[PDB]
RNA sequence: AUGCGA
C-alpha cells in the first residue's frame, strides 16, 4: 500500500502564507509576488493591501534553504497529485493606523 | 548551598574541598574536566535540523510542555513531537561522534529533557557556546570517547565500568 | 514567588540578567537592569515593541494549541485586556517605542541625537534577550514567548522549578 | 525557649491524660473528634463555569461521598449545609467583595433555602445541593458588567482552606501515639486548655502537660509554667 | 474571531472591547471596523476548574488505592 | 575497652558502611529520578540509594565513595556551624547570670 | 513598492484546476503540505510511500528517510481551521493569489494530509557481549 | 576582609 506520483510542477504557481488565527482579508484582497534569482536559488517576498491595511509577508531565508516546501493534489479515484513547489510567507498585516507617530521627542530641556 | 550534590559527579570533586568557612563554596573541578574557550559551527545545526524533522518556528505554530522545543544557544528553533526529542538526541549522538558532518563539532552539549510528569520543563537545549563544563566519556556505539556536560548528563546512563554496563541502559 | 531568570550574555561574554515575574494578578513583569540600578516593565510592552503583531499572534505565541487551559486562556486575557486597560493610546509599535525613548531618554544618553525612535530600539537591542543579537527581533520574540509559557507552566506547577545551586544549570 | 522566650512554638503541644477507663477506641474517635475539619479538606472537585448577560458564575463543587468525609471527619451533610450557607458563601462574597475592590430536583422546601440564602447574600442567585447525600453544591453568581474579571477558581481556593467545618482554636490535630513507660495519652498539636475542660470526662485535667511556656504561664500561672521549663529543657 | 473568552479582532486581530461595554451589537475593532454583536456574541464560558492540588487529606490520598 | 573507637567503627572497617543518611534520610537525588549518573532512573537497589556494603578493609565502590563524600561532607559542615550558633547560646545567658 | 532591488517582478503562474475533477464534497481529492530536506530532489521522485500511514520510511539513493504524516495540523477531528497555513491560489500570470475554497463561501480550507522527510540514521546497536567484558 | 591552623 503505497501512494504513486502522477505529476510534478516545479516552476513558480503556488504559495503559502503564515497569518493571524482568523485571517480572511477582503473578498478581492491581492496578493503581490516578488521574486530573488539568488546566485541559483530563489527567495520570495509577498505584499498587498486593502482598504485599511497592508499585510506583507516574507520567507525565513535559513529555513528556506534547509528545508524545501511542496503541495500536491491528490485524487483517490485517479490516483493523481499535481505538485506544486510553494514558497511559505510569514505575513504580518500593518494599518493606516498603525503609521502615525509623535514627535522625536517630549520637547524638554534641562530642569525637565 | 553546600551540599554536594550528585549532578556534580564528573564536573566537581567530591572530596576537593577545604574545611571551615569555604566548605562547599571552595569547589575544585575534576581532573580530567575541560572549559569550553569557544563556540563554533552552531551556524549549521539548524540546517541538520530542519533535515531531521524539526518545524521552523514560523511554521510550527505550537508552544507547550506538550511539545519538545529545540533550541540552540537560546535560539529557539522549533518544536517536535517528545519522540522525535529522543530521535533527534539519539541520532544526533550518532552524527556527533561520525567524521562527516563537519557543522556539528564534538563538544556540543545535547540537552535532551523527556517529558515527565511535573518534571523539568521539556526540550532540546543543545549548547556550543564558551564557558560550558565538559567531560570525556566513552560511548559505546561507536565505541570512542564523546565530549558530555554536566547538562545533558542528568538524564544520562552513564555506567561505571564495563562490567556494570546494564543492558538497554548505560550509554556510555 | 514564580518566575523565570535567562541570563543573556552577548558574543562579548558580558552579560545581562532578565526576570519574568508572574503577578497574582496575572500581570508579568520583567525585571532589568541599568546603570547597574534594576528598572521593572510590563513584558507585553516588550512584547508589542519587538516586532510589529496582533494579538492574536502573541496569544496563539502563548497558548497555540493549548486551547483547553482556562487557567491560562483567563490570565492571558487578563494580561492582554489589561494592557489595553492601561495603554489605550499605544496604537501601534512604533509609538510604543517612542513611549520607552520618552520614558528613557533621561538615563541612555542619547538625547540632542537620538529620536525616541531610535533611544526605545536601542535599549531593546542592549536589554532583552541581548544573547539573540541585533535584528533578532522576532527570535527574540520568539523566545520572549517561550518564556512566557515556561513560566505560566511553572505557576501551574506542571512542571518542577530548577535549582540555581545544582551544578547542571550552571557555566 | 532560653534565647527567644517565643510565644510562637514552632511545634506547640498539648499532652492529655486519657482516663484508664478510655479505651482504645473511644480514644480514636477522640482524636478523629477533636481535630480541625476544614472544608477543603472534604472538597472533592470545584468547577467555576463564569459565563459571560450579567456576570454568570455557576459554581458546582461535586464533593466526595457523604460516607467518605463521614467516615474521615465525622461530619454529615447537613453540617455540610450550614458551614456553606452561613460561613464559607459569606466569606467568599465578602472576598469577591474585595477583588472588586481591587479593580475599582429544585423543590419548594429547597427554593425556600435558596431565595432565603439570597436574601442573606447578595451576589447569591440559585442554589441546587445533592440533598440525596452532599455530593456537591451548585450555585449561580450573578454579577454586572462593571465586574471585568477575576480568576474565581483562586478565589475558592483561598476560600476553601478558610472554612473550617469544626475549629478548635489553635487546635489542629489529635494523635494517638503508642503509650509507653506511661499512662495512656493523646498529644495534639495544638494548645486550648479551656477546650480540654469541656472534655473533662475523658481527662484528668489536672494531668494536661504542654510545651508551650506561655499558655501556661496564662493559665495555670507562674510555678507550672517554672515547672515546664524546667521539665522541657530536661 | 472568538475564542474561549477571548474575542479578536477578525479583520486585524485585535482583542477588541468585550461586547459587554459595547451599546451597539457590532463591537467595532479599534483597529478594524468590523460590526459584532450588531453581530451575536460569544456567549463567553469557560469551564474552569480546580487543579487537583489545593486540597491535600488523607481523603486525596483515599483517592490513591 | 574503649581506648579509641566504637563498636560501630569496627563494623565499619570489618564488616560494612551501610546506608549513609543526609539531614536524617537517605541521598540526594537528581530531579530526573537518577541517585547517580550510573543508576536508572527511579533504581529501587539499596546500593543506589547509599547502602554501602564494601567496607574500608576490602574497599568500597565508586558510587559508595561518592555518597560517603556526602556524608563526610555535611558532616564536617554542620561541625562548623554548630559551634557559631552556640556562642550565642553561651554569651546570651551568660551575660545575664554573671 | 517592488522594494529590495533583490527582487524581481512576477511574469509566471499558472491555473488551478480546482473544480476541473472537484464534485461538491464527492471527490475526496485532498491538498498536501509536505516537508523537504534541500537536500532531497523531489522532482526526480516517481512514487510516495505516504500510505503507509505511520511506516512511511523510504530509501532514496540508499538513503533513509520518514515521512512522518499528521492528521492533525489540519484535519483534526477537534477545531475549526486550526491553520494559518494558508493555501493561496492564483489564476494568471496577471492576476494575484487567492484564498483557497471549494466555491465562494470564503471559506480557507485545510490540507487534508501534511506530510515530512526525516533522514533516517543507523544508530547501531550496542555490542554488548564485546564491551561489558568482565 | 582573602585565605588559613584548631
Ligand atoms: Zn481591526
Amino acid at each position: 500500500s503505497e501512494i504513486e506520483i502522477e505529476s510534478v510542477q516545479d516552476q513558480p504557481s503556488v504559495a503559502v502564507g503564515s497569518f493571524f488565527k482568523g485571517f480572511r482579508a477582503p473578498s478581492d484582497t491581492t496578493f503581490d509576488l516578488y521574486k530573488k534569482k539568488k546566485s541559483e536559488k530563489d527567495e520570495f517576498v509577498l505584499h498587498g493591501e486593502n482598504e485599511r491595511l497592508e499585510y506583507e509577508g516574507y520567507t525565513d531565508s535559513s529555513s528556506q534553504a534547509s528545508n524545501q516546501y511542496v503541495v500536491g493534489l491528490f485524487n483517490p479515484e485517479k490516483k493523481s497529485i499535481q505538485l506544486y513547489k510553494a514558497p511559505v510567507l510569514v505575513s504580518k498585516v500593518v494599518s493606516k493606523s498603525s503609521k502615525n507617530l509623535r514627535g522625536p521627542k517630549i520637547k524638554s530641556k534641562s530642569d525637565t | 548551598v553546600r551540599k554536594l550534590l550528585p549532578e556534580s559527579w564528573g564536573f566537581l570533586c567530591p572530596v576537593h574541598t577545604p574545611d571551615g568557612s569555604p566548605c562547599g563554596l571552595l569547589n575544585h573541578f575534576a581532573h580530567k574536566c575541560r572549559i569550553s574557550t569557544q563556540q563554533s559551527d552552531v551556524s549549521r545545526i539548524p540546517s541538520i535540523l530542519y533535515s531531521l524533522g524539526v518545524a521552523p518556528a514560523s511554521h510550527t505554530f505550537a508552544a507547550g510542555p506538550s511539545l519538545c522545543c529545540v533550541q540552540i544557544d537560546g535560539k529557539i528553533i522549533g518544536w517536535v513531537s517528545h519522540e522525535q526529542g529522543k530521535i533527534i538526541a539519539d541520532t544526533l549522538r550518532y552524527w556527533k561522534v561520525e567524521g562527516k558532518t563537519p557543522g556539528l563539532p564534538i563538544d556540543l552539549e545535547i540537552g535532551y529533557v523527556p517529558p515527565s510528569t511535573r518534571g523539568q520543563y521539556p526540550g532540546l537545549y543543545l549548547f556550543g557556546g564558551h564557558s560550558r563544563m565538559l567531560r570525556p566519556v566513552r560511548y559505546l556505539p561507536l565505541d570512542k570517547e564523546d565530549i558530555v556536560g554536566p547538562f545533558e548528563q542528568v538524564y544520562m546512563n552513564i555506567a561505571v565500568t564495563p562490567q556494570e554496563i546494564q543492558n538497554n541502559v548505560h550509554t556510555h | 514567588h514564580y518566575g523565570i531568570q535567562i541570563r543573556s550574555v552577548r558574543p562579548d561574554q558580558t552579560s545581562q540578567t532578565n526576570v519574568l515575574h508572574y503577578l497574582n494578578d496575572g500581570q508579568v513583569t520583567f525585571r532589568f537592569s541599568w546603570r547597574k540600578n534594576e528598572y521593572l516593565v510590563p513584558v507585553v510592552m516588550i512584547l508589542k515593541a519587538l516586532c510589529h503583531t496582533s494579538d492574536r499572534e502573541i496569544f496563539d505565541g502563548i497558548i497555540g494549541n493549548d486551547v483547553k487551559d482556562s487557567f491560562l486562556t483567563d490570565r492571558l486575557e487578563l494580561l492582554l485586556r489589561g494592557f489595553k486597560k492601561r495603554y489605550p493610546h499605544l496604537q501601534n509599535r512604533t509609538q510604543v517605542l517612542q513611549y520607552l525613548g520618552d520614558k528613557f531618554r533621561v538615563v541612555f544618553q542619547a538625547s540632542p541625537d537620538q529620536s525616541d525612535l531610535e533611544v526605545g530600539q536601542e535599549v531593546l537591542d542592549r536589554i532583552v534577550l541581548v544573547h539573540l543579537g541585533k535584528d533578532g527581533s522576532q527570535d527574540k520574540f520568539r523566545m520572549l514567548l517561550f518564556m512566557i509559557r515556561k513560566l505560566y507552566s511553572l505557576v501551574a506547577g506542571e512542571c518542577s522549578p530548577d535549582n540555581p545551586d545544582a551544578t547542571q544549570h550552571q557555566e | 525557649i532560653v534565647m527567644t522566650a517565643s510565644a510562637a512554638i514552632k511545634t506547640p503541644q498539648m499532652t492529655l491524660p486519657i482516663w484508664n477507663d478510655v479505651s482504645d477506641e473511644q480514644a480514636d474517635t477522640f482524636c478523629k473528634s477533636i481535630s480541625k475539619v476544614l472544608l477543603s479538606e472534604v472538597i472533592d472537585k470545584v468547577i467555576v463555569t463564569e459565563t459571560t448577560a450579567a456576570r454568570s458564575y455557576v459554581i458546582h463543587m461535586r464533593f466526595f461521598d457523604n460516607n467518605e468525609y463521614s467516615e474521615e471527619y465525622d461530619v454529615s451533610k447537613e453540617e455540610l449545609q450550614n458551614v456553606i450557607s452561613n460561613q464559607f458563601i459569606h466569606l467568599l462574597e465578602a472576598a469577591i467583595v474585595k477583588e472588586i475592590k481591587k479593580q475599582k430536583n429544585m423543590n419548594k422546601v429547597q427554593r425556600d433555602r435558596q431565595s432565603a440564602i439570597i436574601s442573606h447574600h447578595r451576589f447569591i442567585t440559585k442554589y441546587n445541593f445533592d440533598d440525596e447525600s452532599g455530593k456537591w453544591c451548585e450555585f449561580k453568581l450573578e454579577l454586572a458588567a462593571d465586574t471585568e474579571k477575576l480568576l474565581m477558581v483562586n478565589i475558592v481556593e483561598e476560600i476553601c482552606r478558610k472554612s473550617i467545618i469544626r475549629q478548635i482554636p489553635h487546635i489542629d490535630r489529635c494523635v494517638h501515639p503508642e503509650p509507653e513507660n506511661g499512662k495512656r495519652v493523646l498529644v495534639t498539636e495544638g494548645v486550648n486548655f479551656q477546650a480540654m475542660w469541656d472534655q473533662e470526662a475523658f481527662i484528668d485535667v489536672d494531668g494536661i502537660t504542654s510545651n508551650d511556656v506561655a499558655a501556661v504561664l496564662k493559665t495555670y500561672g507562674v510555678e507550672a509554667a517554672r515547672n515546664t521549663i524546667v521539665n522541657e529543657i530536661n | 474571531s472568538v475564542v474561549g473568552s477571548l474575542i479578536f479582532c477578525l479583520d486585524c486581530g485585535d482583542l477588541l472591547e468585550n461586547p459587554n461595554a459595547v451599546l451597539g451589537s457590532n463591537v467595532e475593532c479599534s483597529q478594524c471596523k468590523a460590526i459584532y454583536p450588531k453581530s451575536q456574541f460569544s456567549n463567553l464560558k469557560v469551564v474552569t476548574t480546580t487543579a487537583d492540588d489545593a486540597f491535600p487529606s488523607s481523603l486525596r490520598a483515599k483517592k490513591s488505592v | 575497652s574503649g581506648a579509641k573507637g566504637s563498636n560501630v567503627n569496627v563494623s565499619q572497617i570489618m564488616c560494612l558502611l551501610g546506608q549513609q543518611a543526609l539531614e536524617g534520610r537517605r541521598v540526594p537525588v537528581m530531579v530526573s529520578g537518577k541517585t547517580l549518573p550510573s543508576f536508572k532512573p527511579y533504581e529501587t537497589d539499596a546500593m543506589a540509594g547509599g547502602y554501602v556494603k564494601g567496607r574500608f578493609y576490602s574497599g568500597i565502590k565508586p558510587q559508595e565513595y561518592y555518597f560517603h563524600c556526602m556524608a563526610g561532607r555535611e558532616g564536617l559542615i554542620d561541625t562548623a556551624v554548630k559551634t557559631s550558633r552556640s556562642g550565642y547560646l553561651q554569651r546570651c545567658l551568660t551575660k545575664q547570670l554573671e | 513598492f517592488s522594494i529590495p532591488d533583490g527582487f524581481k517582478k512576477c511574469k509566471h503562474l499558472k491555473n488551478f484546476p480546482l473544480n476541473g475533477d472537484n464534485k461538491k464534497k464527492a471527490k475526496q481529492q485532498q491538498v498536501w503540505l509536505i516537508k523537504f530536506p534541500s537536500n532531497v530532489d523531489i522532482s526526480k521522485l516517481k512514487s510516495l510511500p505516504v500510505d503507509f500511514e505511520s511506516s512511511t520510511t523510504m530509501t532514496i539513493d540508499k538513503h533513509d528517510y520518514k515521512i512522518m504524516d499528521d492528521t492533525d495540523i489540519e484535519s483534526s477531528l477537534t477545531q475549526d481551521n486550526l491553520s494559518n497555513m494558508t493555501l493561496l491560489v492564483p489564476s494568471e500570470s496577471k492576476e494575484s493569489l487567492k484564498i483557497a475554497s471549494t466555491a465562494k463561501d470564503n471559506a480557507p480550507l485545510q490540507f487534508d494530509k501534511v506530510f515530512s522527510v526525516s533522514e533516517t540514521a543507523k544508530i547501531p546497536a550496542i555490542d554488548y557481549s564485546k564491551v561489558r567484558v568482565p
